[PDB]
DNA sequence: ACCGACGTCTAAGAAACCATTAT
DNA sequence: ACCGACGTCTAAGAAACCATTAT
């Protein structure tokens, strides 16, 4: 880059490159099928996935709640070296790694995590709205510099709710890995987004480069508590358990000049 | 968090009479006049009517308003006033006499009805039957479908629009289709650019045409459109081709994958074989434009990565001194980008008050880049002379860029940008500055959809002005 | 008393399909075939009609004729038999559909009845616009001037031939005249010979190219014509440049010889500027079309005489390596030649019963010499295989040779002799054996004639197939 | 030369190289249209032309019938030394070098003499058609061996009338002067030729090389007497006068061989 | 105290027309 | 014993069906 005007995406780059995580290796066969269907019934507090043995991150307590004693032959470490080309290959690593740095992210920290249609999003909770921490994104969305509502109820509906959220993505470009935001008006209950388009047009219609600008420093400033600090936050995954996550991503969004 | 250096590409120009360039088509048709008015061709616009006889008077309102001068009322920043057909076209718009006006069949009412869309292309074409003999008396003729007849547009598997294209399409009688939209809009200005435009092209002229554009260079467009049936579905996959012949001109056409009828394919890929046959056709095109010289570089674009077997096609299908060029182009991502402006006087580095400039491409990575389709241009207000005008800011409060992979190619990006920008604008179908995708696509998507409709009009090459 | 020695040089042969070597034009293509046959481009060659409504059936006629063999009837002597265009060409002559069959619009006969000729040529191109739309469907168009238009066909500093191919050659469509000339010909042969050769070069096709050339040598014929005004007289000059690529081609065109438009000439000599403009045209034409080499020895010819500054120009616009020729045509001369032969068995020296044969040269100065373009070959005749034939025996008793003027060279005669020998039957749009001028020459004459009707096309390098 | 065919010209050498003419020179400046005024208005019996004095072939007489005795300033002698050279530099002196060899050959002989387009022409006359002279030509122009006439009346025509004729004409090449003979039907009266065009093509179709070749030597032996002599002819114009040109010019056409 | 207007004369060709079709 | 039916998962586009008109 070398001059102006200077173009700003919404991609912020993550500086790990590694990995360490656990392996479950199991004598009878397994499926992803049942294993969603047995996650889904016992609700572990971890995150699983299946490539080729099943993968987790998060406390053994949980895998054992999952898997009778009998099923688990032994418990091991599976380095993950080379994460970037790694997630770029193996669509399982992309999803795992995924789930695990949202995970990170929205930790003790109030903001809802949802998921429509296998992507997800970070929405801000009604109760809470009212919180400090959440002021710039209040002043983003208001008008002629009146403060914002970030949460409310949809204009002539019955029991339609919204919010002010943000879809968080994982991209693999060249050997880099970039965490994708962009700013989203999230509905409640999830089935019922027919219902409030007109709404979301309406909310949309004027959030032009400046407001976007604007909103996008905000939504930064949520999700990682710091702007312009020159360096990167640190977040993890379960800090408490043996098997953990940690990553290194970076508050300033990728640009370029001339 | 830095990525490579990006670079504009400077709005491309549009040549217009007496070889003159201007970067407004509206504008420019307006002060400069059309391409094809150097050559007075075509001398006159004759006009044909198809409607029934309960709408003819709106067809009368709609020619005599086209022949009218109008203003504009929305979107101001962008359009122009229209100065009526004579002014702009300087060829008169003449209308037709008693014989050239064409009444519908009574049983088309029963038919749509019915609800059978097939039968009322069927009666739409044969009532116009008595146009056929008396083709010399006129060049483009509109048809009239009312709003009565909604129920019979477009249902599972079909469409009169595609389908009264394809049975027209050998009769060799261009067709302007209006219904009830272009008589009850709001902006006259709007309608009455776009028909005009529309119904130029359609006599055979050049409205306008890129300013600075090779004539070594080939492009080709690759699109697929799905029909669905009990047993399954199939993908028709179709060809487009942008060239401009030796002499001054333009011809824009499209034809079928397919090398024989009945060949049936499940997925948008294409076969070795396939590549080797349609390639050589376009082959067949270029050389038959061009007095049989060679293309020095071949442009190919599609909307799904290619396979190794497709460029191992496209490589042994052309010559060793041609360089070929594949590149594929995701229309969405997961990417968006903000202007910043720099420091101007006393006020630091803030946020533009319009988005990004179009014509601005991020080099990704080694083979991937995207490119800003869409965006603020400067130059083309009328409002303010001084500031830029984004089109898509009624619907979009953001531009969305295209993301363009490249398979084979030793140059920069510049040459294929500046190439997908200058395609962009050149679609005479579309009234506003310039369309998301290149214009190659465009036609591919809608001569798929076509060949979709109705397939036993296969291995005919069809140009533009037949399906615009 | 007695002049220098004479030579006399070999008729020369004509390259045809596999490189066959036959001296007959006509017997060559019928026993052989065309030299683009080989590499089969056209591999069709498709047609398209321009004629009234009420003249379409002499068109079909024609077009049917062609198809079918016919027998020489005058001139037989050189005229073999026409074995139909598929049997002689080896390639289809397809008969075109309804679409394909143009009619002009009835504005054309009272546009002739009021004698307006550019109304005429203009009307005509409206007329044939659809066919812009098509010329991919086919190659060549057939246009038939029917003979009530004859007022119109040539008055004080219009024509109406000119024009028409002026105005459809940017449009790169090769299109073909038709009078009751063709049509009303005891000699049916003659016209199917000469329409059938015609279309084959049009349609892009090499019926026949001389078969010893060197490709390190170029060819270069200038001409003028005559535009008469009120404030004056303009010189329209043009330049035909011959050559052949590195392999498989045949380059034969002409261009303007202005540096910019409106400047005007009273003169036919060219300043040291143009004759350094026109000249640095014809290398750079050369230099494309020859990989980037540059010839070894370059052939000028001109009706008139050079002055100094043109052959400075022309020494100054090459290097010194490239040798120059410049060589004066003159048409008229005083000088005729008749045929002795010699002693024979009994017979002692008497004239010969046939004049003097073609390619006999007679130096006459260090300067001058007579070329005999006009005379008896051997070889050639039909009907008696030791019989020489004279072309022109119905219209000149005895042959006018042409006289050469060497303005630097120090070289023979032979060489220039051969050039402009082998030069004279390349010329595709007659249907005789050779012409009295090299093809050069008629070209440049053409183009002027051309350029003079409408000036607005110049600095456009044009090919042969749009103006024979 | 080395073998046959041979060529043969319509060519004729000519031998001579000097001609003396006299200078009358003119105290009171003269121009070319008022001498031809002159010329005409008194018809006199010799040659003149008007380079930068007025040179003149024939008798003292004459000049002084032309020119009265006030403007005459001096009467002298002229050597046109090198006459091709100053022939081919001179325009003037090419006329007059045409014009008095023309005169030179057609003396004392029954053989009309006109100019039509610049151009000088031996028109046989009518009334001498049946000279024995003519024998030759008669002979050359029939049919099958049979006697041709040479001149007559031009078919439908109401007072048109054609006679065969050879056009004299004077060229230089290279240093060497030639003259030009080219058979050629006389229409009288000159400004109608356009109305028998139709009579001299149907006249002319067939003479092929050998009825070219016999009227070419038919008219040689005419103007000159003899045919094929190996020797010169020598033809002097006003041979009375004081100041008169005398000439040789061969028999022998110019031929080529080899 | 000149280089422009006009006459003569060569050569050479081009433009609105005419006419035949190969001993 | 090899390869053919199903499940999971990414990217990515089109059978379709509603909008609003350029700070
Ligand atoms: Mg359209
Ligand atoms: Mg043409």
């Amino acid at each position: 880059g070398k001059s102006f005007p200077a173009l700003r995406t919404n991609a912020l780059p993550v500086v790990t490159q590694s990995i360490r995580c656990g392996v479950v290796t199991l004598a009878s066969p397994i499926t992803f099928s049942e294993l969603k269907e047995r996650i889904s019934q016992k609700s572990p507090k971890a995150l699983l996935t299946y490539t080729e043995k099943v993968l987790f991150l998060g406390g053994e307590p949980e895998i054992r709640k999952i898997f009778s004693n009998d099923e688990i032959n032994s418990i091991g470490q599976y380095y993950i070296d080379e994460i970037a080309q790694s997630v770029a290959a193996s669509t399982f690593l992309k999803s795992f790694v995924e789930e695990a740095i949202l995970t990170a992210l929205l930790r003790e920290k109030p903001i809802l995590h949802r998921v429509r249609h296998r992507t997800h999003y970070a929405v801000i909770p009604n109760a809470s709205a009212k919180d400090d921490r959440f002021l710039d994104l209040r002043k983003a969305v208001g008008f002629k510099g009146d403060l914002g509502y970030i949460t409310g109820n949809v204009t002539n509906a019955k029991e339609l709710s919204w919010a002010e959220a943000v879809s968080i993505r994982l991209e693999e470009r060249g050997g880099k890995l970039w965490i994708m935001l962009k700013p989203e008006i999230w509905i409640k209950p999830l089935d019922r987004r027919e219902e409030a388009t007109d709404f979301i047009r309406s909310r949309r219609r004027y959030r032009f480069n400046q407001c976007s600008y604007q909103i996008l420093d905000a939504w930064i400033k949520i999700l990682f508590g710091s702007i312009g600090g020159g360096g990167t936050v640190n977040i993890s995954c379960f800090p408490d358990a043996e098997f953990k996550a940690e990553f290194e991503i970076g508050t300033r969004t990728a640009f370029s000049l001339g | 968090s830095q990525l490579a250096a990006h670079s504009t590409i400077p709005e491309p120009l549009l040549l217009f009479k007496d070889n003159r360039t201007d970067t407004h088509p509206l504008r420019g048709l307006s002060q400069y006049g059309p391409y094809s008015a150097c050559f007075n061709l075509p001398g006159q616009v004759r006009l044909a009517y198809l409607a029934p006889t309960e709408h003819m008077r709106k067809l009368d309102a709609i020619v005599r308003e086209l022949q009218n001068p109008a203003t504009p009322k929305e979107a101001t920043n962008y359009y122009v006033e229209y100065g009526g057909f004579e002014k702009v076209f300087k060829v008169p718009l003449v209308m037709p006499q008693e014989h050239l006006r064409c009444l519908a069949l009574d049983e088309c009412h029963g038919v749509a009805a019915n609800g059978n869309g097939l039968a009322l292309a069927d009666k739409i074409v044969q009532s116009m039957s008595g146009l056929f003999r008396q083709k010399h008396a006129f060049d483009v003729l509109l048809v009239y479908l009312p709003a009565s007849w909604k129920k019979c547009f477009e249902y599972d598997g079909f469409d009169l629009h595609d389908r009264i294209k394809a049975k027209v399409a050998p009769l060799n009688l261009p067709i302007q289709i209006i219904n009830d939209t272009a008589l009850t809009r709001q902006c006259r200005a709007n309608v009455m650019w776009g028909v005009s435009v529309a119904l130029y092209a359609k006599a055979g002229g050049i409205p306008w045409k890129l300013a600075d554009w090779d004539k070594d260079e080939a492009y080709i467009g690759l699109s697929y459109a799905i029909k669905k049936n009990a047993e399954g579905q199939e993908y028709t996959t179709c060809c487009s081709q942008v060239f401009d012949p030796d002499g001054t001109g333009f011809e824009f056409v499209a034809y079928d994958t397919r090398e024989f009828i009945t060949d049936r394919k499940g997925n948008p890929y294409l076969s070795y074989q396939e590549m080797q046959s349609v390639l050589s056709k376009s082959l067949h095109l270029y050389q038959s434009s061009h007095n049989g010289r060679m293309p020095r570089k071949i442009f190919i674009h599609k909307t799904t990565h290619f396979t190794e077997d497709e460029i191992q096609g496209a490589f042994d299908s052309f010559s060793s001194s041609t360089e070929i060029e594949l590149v594929q182009i995701i229309q969405s991502t997961n990417w968006y980008g903000l202007k910043v402006d720099g420091k101007k006087g006393d006020k630091p580095v803030a946020p533009a008050s319009y988005p990004v400039d179009r014509g601005l491409y991020q080099p990704l990575t080694e083979s991937e880049c995207l490119l800003w389709t869409q965006g603020s241009v400067m130059g083309v207000n009328q409002q303010n002379p001084g500031q830029p005008v984004f089109k898509e800011a009624a619907l979009t409060p953001l531009p969305n860029p295209i993301m363009l992979r490249r398979f084979s190619g030793n140059g920069g990006w510049h040459a294929t940008c500046s190439s997908i920008l200058a395609l962009t604008k050149v679609d005479w179908n579309n009234n506003t500055l310039y369309k998301k995708l290149p214009v190659t696509l465009v036609y591919s998507q809608v001569f798929a959809d076509v060949v979709k409709q109705t397939p036993e009009i296969v291995n005919e090459i069809y140009d533009y002005r037949f399906f615009m």
